[PDB]
C-alpha cells in the first residue's frame, strides 16, 4: 500500500479486419435505461 | 468521445479514394497529417515573457492534455469512422464495404444506389481534385485563422495593462514604496 | 462616451490633475467599441 | 430536452440518450429534474460474405430495401439492423440496365413467383 | 457539432455545411478544433412540362 505516480493510458487497443466482400450484422439485441440531472432554479433574497 | 482506439489495416486501397493527405504520416515524428503540421507552422540570452510576469505575482501553469495523445484521439476517430461508418457509435463496430457504405448514404440523402455504382470513377477524381483544391487554398490564404489569434491577442493585452498598472503614483507622493 | 467631459468638463486643472492618476479611458473606449462592431454583426449574420 | 425527446421521438444522435432512443420519462426533483431515457443496443454479431449486384438472364438485380448476403453455397436478402433469411424474387427487387459495367457482380438465379403459378 | 455532424448523418439545413450534407472529418489546431465538410450539389438543369 502507497502512493504511486505514471501515466494514463487513452484507452483499449482494439483493430478491425477490414475486407472487400466482408460484413458483420448483429442476431440479438438488448434494452437500456439511462439517468440525466439538470439544475433549474435558485433561490431569491432582498 | 470514444472507449476503444481503433487503426487503419495496413492496406491503403479503398477502391480509388487516395485519402493519403489526412492520414497520419508515419515518418514524421509528430505522426501528424500534412494539413495539420501546416496549421501548426502556420499558426504561431533575454528573458521570456513566462519568468518576466512570473516574477511580479503572476504565474501560468501548463494544460492537463498534450498534443500527442490529441492526435492520437484524432487518429482513432478518422480510422473509426472510415473502417465502420456511423456503426460504432452506438455500440459495437462492424465492418462493411466503402462503396456499400457511400450507397447507403445515397439512399439516405434520396437518389437510388443505381446512379452511384455506375459513376465511382468521377466520383472518385471528383474527390481527390477537391482534396487537392483544399489543401492549395488553406496553404495559399492567410487570413483564414483570425479567432484564436485574437483570443491570445486579447489576453495578453489585459495582461500587459494589469502589469503596466503597477508604475501609477494615484495621486500619492511617489509611485516606489521603500523611497 | 467621453472621459472628460463627464469627469472633470473644461477644468485644465482637473485634466492636469487627472492625466496623472490612470488609463481607464483607454479600456472604456475600447469595450464600448466592442459592444458597437457587435451589433452590426449580430444584424448581418442574421440578415445576410 | 422537454419539447423534443419526451412529446416525440428523436433521431438526433446522442441528444436523448446513448443508443436507439425510444421514450423517456421526466421526475421532479429539489431546484432541478431527472430524465430516464430507454435505448436499443444490439448484440451477438456473425460474419458473412457480401456482393454488390447479381446478373440473372443478362439482366441486373439489385435490391429494393435490403443487402444481399451468402452463407457459403446459397444466396438471399436480409434487413441490415437484424438477421432474418428470405428467398430472392422479384418482388424485393427491381432490374436497372444490363450487367457488363457495374463492377462486381455475380452469377446467379432470380425466381419468378408469377412463372410457377401461371404453370399451375 | 461535433456529436451530431460526425458520428452519423444530419438533416437539419446549414448545420453541417451548405448543401445536402455527406460525411465529414475532424483535424485538431493549437487551442481550437477544425471540421472538413463534404456535401453534394445538383447542376444542369433542363426544361420539360
Amino acid at each position: 500500500q502507497s502512493i504511486i505516480a505514471y501515466t494514463m493510458s487513452l484507452g483499449a487497443e482494439n483493430s478491425v479486419a477490414y475486407s472487400n466482400n466482408s460484413i458483420a450484422i448483429p442476431t440479438n439485441f438488448t434494452i437500456s435505461v439511462t439517468t440525466e440531472i439538470l439544475p433549474v432554479s435558485m433561490t431569491k433574497t432582498s | 468521445q470514444v472507449k476503444q482506439i481503433y487503426k487503419t489495416p495496413p492496406i491503403k486501397d479503398f477502391g480509388g479514394f487516395n485519402f493519403s493527405q489526412i492520414l497520419p504520416d508515419p515518418s514524421k515524428p509528430s505522426k501528424r497529417s500534412p494539413i495539420e503540421d501546416l496549421l501548426f507552422n502556420k499558426v504561431t540570452a533575454a528573458r521570456d515573457l513566462i519568468c518576466a510576469q512570473k516574477f511580479n505575482g503572476l504565474t501560468v501553469l501548463p494544460p492537463l492534455l498534450t498534443d500527442e495523445m490529441i492526435a492520437q484521439y484524432t487518429s482513432a476517430l478518422l480510422a473509426g469512422t472510415i473502417t465502420s461508418g456511423w456503426t460504432f457509435g452506438a455500440g459495437p463496430a462492424l465492418q462493411i464495404p466503402f462503396p456499400m457504405q457511400m450507397a447507403y448514404r445515397f439512399n439516405g440523402i434520396g437518389v437510388t444506389q443505381n446512379v452511384l455504382y455506375e459513376n465511382q470513377k468521377l466520383i472518385a477524381n471528383q474527390f481527390n481534385s477537391a482534396i487537392g483544391k483544399i489543401q492549395d487554398s488553406l496553404s495559399s490564404t492567410p487570413s483564414a485563422l483570425g479567432k484564436l489569434q485574437d483570443v491570445v491577442n486579447q489576453n495578453a493585452q489585459a495582461l500587459n495593462t494589469l502589469v503596466k498598472q503597477l508604475s501609477s503614483n494615484f495621486g500619492a507622493i511617489s509611485s516606489v514604496l521603500n523611497d | 462616451v467621453d472621459c472628460t467631459m463627464y469627469i472633470c468638463g473644461d477644468s485644465t486643472e482637473c485634466s492636469n490633475l487627472l492625466l496623472q492618476y490612470g488609463s481607464f479611458c483607454t479600456q472604456l473606449n475600447r469595450a464600448l467599441t466592442g459592444i458597437a462592431v457587435e451589433q452590426d454583426k449580430n444584424t448581418q449574420e442574421v440578415f445576410a | 430536452k422537454m419539447s423534443e425527446c419526451v412529446l416525440g421521438q428523436s433521431k438526433r444522435v446522442d441528444f436523448c440518450g446513448k443508443g436507439y432512443h425510444l421514450m423517456s420519462f421526466p421526475q421532479s426533483a429539489p431546484h432541478g429534474v431527472v430524465f430516464l431515457h430507454v435505448t436499443y443496443v444490439p448484440a451477438q454479431e456473425k460474419n458473412f460474405t457480401t456482393a454488390p449486384a447479381i446478373c440473372h438472364d443478362g439482366k441486373a438485380h439489385f435490391p429494393r430495401e435490403g443487402v444481399f448476403v451468402s452463407n457459403g453455397t446459397h444466396w438471399f436478402v436480409t434487413q441490415r439492423n437484424f438477421y432474418e433469411p428470405q428467398i430472392i424474387t422479384t418482388d424485393n427487387t427491381f432490374v436497372s440496365g444490363n450487367c457488363d459495367v457495374v463492377i462486381g457482380i455475380v452469377n446467379n438465379t432470380v425466381y419468378d413467383p408469377l412463372q410457377p403459378e401461371l404453370d399451375s
